[PDB]
């Protein structure tokens, strides 16, 4: 209590204090900017029908109004105005005042990841060959762009991921937004099918437009199979919507006209009912599986979950790895947390071999019936 | 006494917040959240000086929002900006760099040169980026001490009129004011030593990078072992359990 | 204040929302002496919502959580939604119709997402009765039932579901606790239909010498609407005939021309 | 009057246009098949027209359509929900083309990865005179695509494309610039100077996708 | 006694806090301003205090904000304090009181306890330490580099006491209870089960740590309803998206996850995977002990004769749950206010078990 109270008298002191000056004194920053910015102006945004030679006159259709067309700012050369260019019109004079940038809808900027998931290479254990080949993918080219020149080639500008559900992909895509740098696009098929018809074709468009005017980012397809991946077809017209707007990344993904840096990572658990347009190369060409993890790579699962928290150093995760023939590395992961309650469970600090191997009977086994990582296996 | 009084003052000294950066442990609180913020604003003074001001919250909560946004203003109202968005790259990537200044370490590793006194900043900057072969920390409190030290507390605002006198006029009447820090500039460390105490084989649980042998680096550590008084973060100096003992 | 933007005074009214709902749904304003051959039902209702609002202190003080769904199963058109309106009628309370309309969310809820905000409307004029009429129309009382499921709060409201046929409804709404008190109707006697024959020839003009009895007895399978029909007719008939009385040849032809309905599609 | 591409997805069409595109100093038009596909319920048939007209007015013109699935597909004829976009759009285009007042001032040629679920009257033969297949190719083509895509890069004297070539199993065009591809990322792992035949075999090896193995018991 | 110095210093620092030129700066700020303003929604933004706004009138004009209040508290497409001279952006706004946390957002509380629940326990203590626990006690996994249990799955017959759960935690609780049904995961509106699923998630995080339950998600496959779209191909995706939010990318947090079905063989193993839902919880239906708990729970609570035996109800039905039992107790009631009186007695049990079970 006396720190305390020394504690309670200081902040006291401030208290005090700050009360003090504050009646000396007795809007700036802005008053003067919001005052000198007032005298300032509006403009409503226009979008150019088109402009005119032997002289210009720009032609314009504002927008909830109409078609003026309509002199430019004098400061706007007559070349940085192209078409489809949304600008800033004199609100009353109607006449070019400055010109902008375009639209992406609050659609597909809300998905350009700001922060970055916390995923580095170090929980990726078992998958030396997995990610060997992403690095080439999306790592490689992004950062060192000398070697592919040096000797003139191309990286594969997209890339897949499939496997049970279980293996770490989405964790991959979580590793390389980390230790990328580019810009990770998370945009997942749910977000892809709307309601109103045609609507889906605006967000690949958004996506490849917003992925364009930024060089070297990273498109991410998680669950494209919600998105479109086979092309059926009937007297019902069913998955049609859907179809298209693959067709439609289908298209802008790789077909006429380049598409850019726009490296691309898809993941699935079944990639068996993608469209081969989707899975052919120059779209999507790197194919990578993600194995259920057999003997060494389990361990490395293992050592690197537990590798965490208060586990007993005598038992060695190989023999729980040894019980574990066919099972994802996630639930491998509700057994080292499992122990947790095992462990709490009675009170006590660090867990044993038994902590383990119920877990390994509690969960794996138990929690067999589920598992769904046999049915899943076979792309179902 | 930072902000609720500056921000009083301020509003009825573009150094104001400079010094703040200072006591840190507030510039991650408010320095690192709020430290850019005060750089944005468009008072040079302010842009002169945060970024400076920046370096101790960067060893002590340095960020990287602004970190690239420096790259934006590199060129923005000013060119000094730009030498300091070289140099003060340097400065917080100087003792900082990496981890929480990634997006720090980064751009002055795509600093080169477009003048030779970018190239001479950068030169600067790049040295300060790999200075201390680009692994330093700078803490009013070396290690786990749990003590402050106003050894190096004089060597700062010292840098900071220093620089903030020859830098609101002209360029830089001199150069030889850039170590006036290193009274206290330690390296990102963790000093883990031995049953007896001089330098010796010894070691921690994991850093990075391995079992710590007698001051060896890594920041921040909350180790297996224990301390000799309040076990910590940071120096850690090892004893170990008599059956297990070593 | 039309430039100035600001309050010139304040209107009076506004109009409701809840109250626009059940305007536009239109579901017959009944009372009770209008609908015979209904009680031992109309008891288990007092039962299962009178007494359960007037009192909650007697289930309270006895003990038992006190209800809040309830089932109606039988023919279509003998007097269903009439017990529901009536005791939500007597009952004082907001009685709600929600059924399936885009234009009663559009009112109402401003199409949210789902069927929660339905709730919020009876919570404000709670003690409310929620009625629904005849698989979507199951689930849209599930949702409720489980709203209302110690789990939602506040109280003073029966959903009526009442439909037709329970063999229809799913299973998960039949989990011996969660339809309260369900209560069946019974098809239409003699009495009843004598009864209702009774309430309903009530609002026309019928002359003397008039045994309804004997109307009922030709009747075999009609209901608590079929019967109003034949009276209708019975004045359609005499009005056709130029005759503001109705005796009762009339209605022994309604009858016919009914059980021509009755036995027309 | 204009043609129609079909065949597998990889043989290669796209490049036929960009071909035409270069070649025919005709202003080339190229549309996609979803583009015209919109919500407000007058966009596709307006946009075709206004498509179809600019073209009438800068003779002469080569309209490229990928995917005429997108816009391409049959009418059925349902009761609680059906496309009377994409279907009129269809029409409208259809109405297009041909119908009422000829014109032989614009070209128009479509490719499709399925030429089935396209209605019965884009085909005829007045709308798009001729149906042309793309097969994926044999070898020699094969060959003769893999040297295009080994042009480039710098190879060494060691690499029979035909044994890379017949290694090929019913490999699309774009799986042998694939196993181009890979195979010189391949290539550039050792860094070697020009790549080599082995690293070619590797692209194959990959750049078919055959899952892992364990199969190793095999004979 | 320097507890009277610490009060006192409580005190003058409420003082100071309470103590916080100006006025005509704050009139200023006020006559900056326009009396009225003007409503409008943010579209992109700009680092010049200015972007372009969203109006449903649609006027978008480029603007700055009247300066001391910020551009960073808010987002692209959001409504904004706007003059009606230039719509200069005057200020932020607040997203006023939506329709989704209200309805998604249980606050009263949840009735029943964790000592109601006759016949359960380890079933309880695997739910509470999987998820209570963490909340309340959470100082154990910060030692031994665990976790919590993910989500949770309940499932089992009809009447084995999963929403009780749901219920009892609830009761005791202490982070928003988020109550979303599947069933209600499936409207009549293309693309819209990955809305709902978004706002009830997003809502969830927004509330920071709660819980989300979610009671028959079953519902959500064993059923199509007419008035939908697509069919199936639709559901699926709104699993798809359950199974991609209720997972992976971005960073979760503490959005506990509780799953109520009856039949755990319609669910998508991708649901059930751990990660998604690891603890799998089964509530078996009673037996001849925990109904002696649960027909006591329920008969203990009102004027139940003394002189019959819950046993020979227990004993009565085959396997009959935690629900039919209490409908038994209930049946009493209205036969016990039928025939007014107070107390009831064997038949009323009788009727009940033969008026509620048989029938
Ligand atoms: N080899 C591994 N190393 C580390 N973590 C793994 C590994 N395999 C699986 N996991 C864990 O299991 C989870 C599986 O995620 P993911 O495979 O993306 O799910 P889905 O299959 O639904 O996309 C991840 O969160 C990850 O933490
Ligand atoms: N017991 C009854 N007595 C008199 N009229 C009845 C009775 N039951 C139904 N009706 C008639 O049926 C009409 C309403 O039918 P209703 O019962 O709501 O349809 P449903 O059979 O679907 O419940 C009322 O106009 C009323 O005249
Ligand atoms: N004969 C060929 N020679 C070279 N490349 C080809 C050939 N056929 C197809 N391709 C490859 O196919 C790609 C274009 O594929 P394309 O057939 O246009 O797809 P789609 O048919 O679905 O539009 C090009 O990158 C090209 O390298
Ligand atoms: N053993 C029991 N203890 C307490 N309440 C019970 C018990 N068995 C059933 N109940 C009651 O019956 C209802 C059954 O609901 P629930 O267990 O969620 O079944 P379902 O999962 O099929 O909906 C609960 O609201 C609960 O109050």
């Amino acid at each position: 209590q006396v720190e305390d109270d020394i504690q309670q008298l200081l902040k006291k002191i401030n208290e005090l204090t700050g009360i003090k000056e504050s009646d000396t004194g007795l809007l700036a920053a802005d008053k003067q900017t919001l005052q000198s910015e007032q005298p300032l102006q509006v403009a409503r945004c226009t979008k150019i029908i088109n402009a005119d030679s032997e002289d210009p006159k720009y032609i314009i259709n504002v927008k909830q109004f109409a078609k003026f067309v309509v002199d430019l700012s004098d400061q706007v050369a007559p070349t940085d105005i192209e078409e489809g260019m949304r600008v800033g019109v004199d609100r009353n004079k109607y006449q070019i005042h400055i010109p902008l940038p375009p639209k992406i809808d609050p659609t597909v900027t809300m998905m350009q990841v700001e922060e970055k998931p916390d995923v580095t290479y170090s929980d990726v254990g078992g998958c030396k060959e997995q990610i060997e080949k992403l690095r080439e993918v999306v790592e490689t080219p992004l950062l060192h762009p000398e070697r592919f020149v040096n000797l003139g080639i191309e990286p594969p500008k997209g890339v897949l991921l499939f496997g049970p559900p279980g293996t770490g992909k989405t964790l991959c895509a979580r590793a390389v937004a980390n230790r990328t740098d580019a810009c990770f696009i998370r945009v997942i098929g749910s977000e892809l099918v709307q309601k109103y018809v045609g609507e889906g074709a605006r967000m690949v468009r958004e996506l490849f437009e917003m992925a364009r005017t930024k060089k070297a980012c990273l498109i991410f397809f998680d669950e494209i199979d919600a998105i479109g991946g086979a092309r059926f077809d009937d007297g019902a017209g069913g998955d049609n919507e859907v179809q298209r707007t693959m067709l439609e990344l289908i298209n802008q993904l790789d077909g006429f006209d380049p598409r850019g840096n726009i490296k691309v990572l898809m993941a699935t658990n079944r990639p068996d009912t993608l469209d081969p347009a989707l899975m052919r190369p120059g779209r999507l060409d790197r194919k990578i599986e993600f194995s259920l993890p057999d003997l060494e790579g389990r361990t490395h699962i293992f050592k690197i979950h537990a590798r965490s928290m208060s586990v007993e150093r005598d038992i060695r995760f190989e023999l729980l790895a040894r019980l574990c023939p066919n099972s994802t590395g996630a639930e491998i992961r509700s057994v080292c947390t499992e122990a947790g309650m095992f462990a709490i469970r009675a009170r006590r600090k660090i867990a044993t071999e038994k902590d383990f191997l119920e877990a390994v009977n509690k969960v794996i086994k138990s929690y067999a019936k589920f598992s769904a990582t046999p049915r899943y296996m076979t792309y179902n | 006494l930072k902000v609720q009084q500056l921000l009083h003052i301020c509003s009825e000294a573009v150094l104001g917040i400079a010094l703040i950066a200072m006591g840190e442990e507030i510039g991650a609180e408010m320095a690192l959240r709020t430290f850019g913020h005060l750089l944005r604003y468009g008072e040079p003074t302010l842009r002169r000086a945060v970024p400076l001001a920046l370096a101790l919250i960067s060893v002590s909560n340095p960020r990287l929002n602004i970190l690239d946004t420096l790259s934006k203003f590199s060129h923005d109202a000013d060119p000094e900006v730009s030498y300091n968005s070289i140099f003060a790259m340097g400065m917080v990537g100087s003792g900082t760099n990496n981890a929480r200044l990634a997006a720090m370490l980064r751009q002055l590793a795509q600093y080169h040169a477009k003048d030779p006194n970018n190239l001479f900043m950068v030169r600067l900057a790049q040295g300060l980026t790999h200075l201390g072969k680009g692994t330093l920390t700078l803490c009013p409190y070396h290690s786990d001490r749990q003590l402050m030290s106003q050894v190096a507390v004089a060597g700062l605002l010292t840098v900071l009129v220093s620089f903030l006198d020859v830098r609101n006029i002209i360029l830089g009447k001199s150069h030889y004011v850039l170590y006036g820090l290193v009274a206290a500039m330690q390296p990102r460390m963790l000093v883990t030593f031995d049953e007896e105490l001089r330098p010796l084989p010894v070691s921690v649980r994991v850093g990075q990078p391995v079992l710590l042998a007698h001051g060896e680096r890594a920041e921040l550590a909350t180790e297996e072992f224990l301390p000799v008084t309040p076990i910590l973060e940071g120096f850690v100096i090892l004893r170990k359990n008599p059956n297990y003992d070593l | 204040r039309n430039d100035s933007y600001t309050l010139h005074k304040i209107l009076p009214n506004k109009v409701d929302p809840l109250v626009s709902l059940m305007m536009v749904e239109k579901v017959p304003d009944s009372t009770y002496e209008m609908i015979g051959g209904l009680d031992k039902q109309i008891k288990e209702i007092k039962e299962v919502i009178e007494l359960p609002v007037k009192h909650p202190e007697l289930f309270e003080a006895l003990g038992i959580a006190q209800p809040k769904g309830v089932l109606l199963y039988g023919p279509p058109g003998t007097g269903k939604t009439l017990l529901a309106r009536a005791v939500a009628h007597h009952t004082d309370c907001t009685f709600i119709r929600v059924s399936g309309s885009e234009l009663v969310q559009k009112f109402i809820g401003e199409g949210a997402r789902m069927v929660r905000e339905l709730f919020v409307m009876a919570r404000e004029h709670a003690p409310s009765i929620i009625f629904m009429d005849e698989s979507e129309v199951q689930r849209t009382m599930l949702e409720l039932l489980n709203q209302l499921d110690g789990f939602e709060a506040t109280k003073n409201i029966k959903v009526i579901m009442a439909t037709n046929r329970i063999d229809i409804l799913d299973s998960a709404l039949l989990r011996p606790g969660r339809i309260d008190r369900k209560i069946e109707f019974p098809p239409p006697n003699e009495e009843a239909r004598l009864d209702i024959l009774k309430i309903h020839s009530r609002k026309m003009n019928l002359t003397r010498g008039i045994n309804l009895r004997k109307i009922a007895e030709l009747m075999p399978g009609a209901s608590g609407a079929e019967v109003k029909g034949v009276c209708t007719e019975a004045g359609m008939y005499a009005l056709r005939e130029r005759r503001v009385h109705v005796t009762q040849e009339d209605f022994e032809m309604a009858v016919a021309k009914v059980m021509q309905k009755d036995s027309e599609k | 009057k204009g043609v129609l591409m079909y065949g597998p997805p990889g043989t290669g069409k796209t490049l036929l246009a960009r071909a035409c595109a270069a070649q025919t100093k005709a202003t080339f038009l190229k549309l996609a098949g979803p583009q015209l596909v919109q919500m407000f319920i007058g966009d596709g048939a307006k946009l075709v027209r206004d498509a179809f007209a600019l073209a009438k007015e800068k003779a002469p013109s080569i309209i490229f359509i990928d995917e005429l699935d997108a816009i391409g597909t049959k009418r059925f004829d349902s009761e609680k929900a059906g496309d009377r976009e994409v279907q009129r759009t269809m029409l409208e285009l259809l109405n297009q083309l041909d119908g009422f007042q000829p014109n032989t001032q614009v070209k128009v040629i479509a490719a499709t990865n399925r030429v089935d679920i396209l209605d019965p009257a884009l085909l005829r033969s007045g709308r798009l005179d001729r149906k042309i297949e793309f097969p994926m190719p044999n070898e020699e083509a094969r060959a003769r695509i893999m040297q295009i895509h080994s042009r480039k890069m710098n190879v060494s004297p060691d690499v029979n494309y035909e044994e890379l070539a017949r290694c090929t199993d019913d490999f699309n065009g774009a799986q042998c610039k694939a196993v181009c591809v890979e195979a010189g990322m391949i290539a550039l792992r050792r860094g070697a100077t020009e790549l080599t035949h082995e690293d070619y075999m590797e692209g194959i090896l990959e750049v078919q996708a055959k899952k892992k193995a364990n199969l190793q018991y095999y004979a | 006694l320097e507890r009277i110095k610490d009060y006192l210093l409580m005190e003058e620092e409420f003082i100071r806090n309470q103590e916080q030129k100006q006025e005509e700066e704050r009139s200023k700020v006020d006559d900056l301003r326009g009396t009225p303003m003007s409503v409008g929604t943010l579209e992109e933004i700009i680092d010049d205090n200015h972007a372009i706004v969203s109006t449903s009138v649609g006027s978008e004009h480029y603007v700055s904000i009247l300066s001391f209040v910020d551009k960073d508290l808010l987002e692209p497409g959001c409504s904004v304090l706007l003059n009606h001279k230039v719509h200069a952006v005057i200020g932020v706004l607040m997203d006023d009181t939506d329709p989704l946390v209200t309805v998604m957002k249980v606050e009263k509380a949840p009735q029943e306890t964790y000592a109601d629940i006759g016949g359960l326990d380890n079933q309880i203590q695997e739910i509470k330490e999987s998820v209570e626990l963490p909340l309340t006690h959470p100082e154990y996994y910060e030692e031994m580099g665990i976790k919590p249990p993910k989500g949770v799955i309940l499932y089992g017959p009809p009447g084995t006491g999963k929403t009780l759960l749901a219920k009892a935690v609830a009761n005791q609780t202490s982070a928003t209870f988020l109550r979303v049904v599947g069933s209600e995961l499936i409207q009549k509106y293309l693309g819209d089960g990955p809305k709902l699923v978004r706002e009830l998630f997003r809502v969830a995080e927004e509330h920071a740590p709660s819980i989300v339950f979610i009671d028959e998600i079953d519902a959500i496959g064993t059923k199509r309803y007419d008035s939908n779209s697509g069919g199936e191909r639709e559901i699926q995706r709104t699993m798809l998206e359950l199974l991609n939010q209720l997972d992976g990318f971005d960073s979760r947090g503490d959005v506990k996850v509780i799953m109520a079905t009856n039949r755990i063989e319609t669910l998508d193993p991708a649901l059930i995977r751990p990660g998604r839902i690891d603890r799998k919880i089964e509530f078996p239906l009673p037996d001849e002990k925990t109904k002696k708990r649960i027909f006591q729970i329920h008969t203990s609570r009102m004027t139940l004769a003394d002189d019959v035996t819950l046993d020979d109800l227990i004993m009565a039905k085959d396997d009959l749950s935690g629900a039919d039992i209490k409908a038994i107790c209930t049946e009493a009631g209205l036969m016990a206010l039928r025939e007014r009186r107070m107390k009831v007695t064997n038949e009323d049990f009788k009727k009940s078990k033969e008026n509620v079970l048989y029938k």
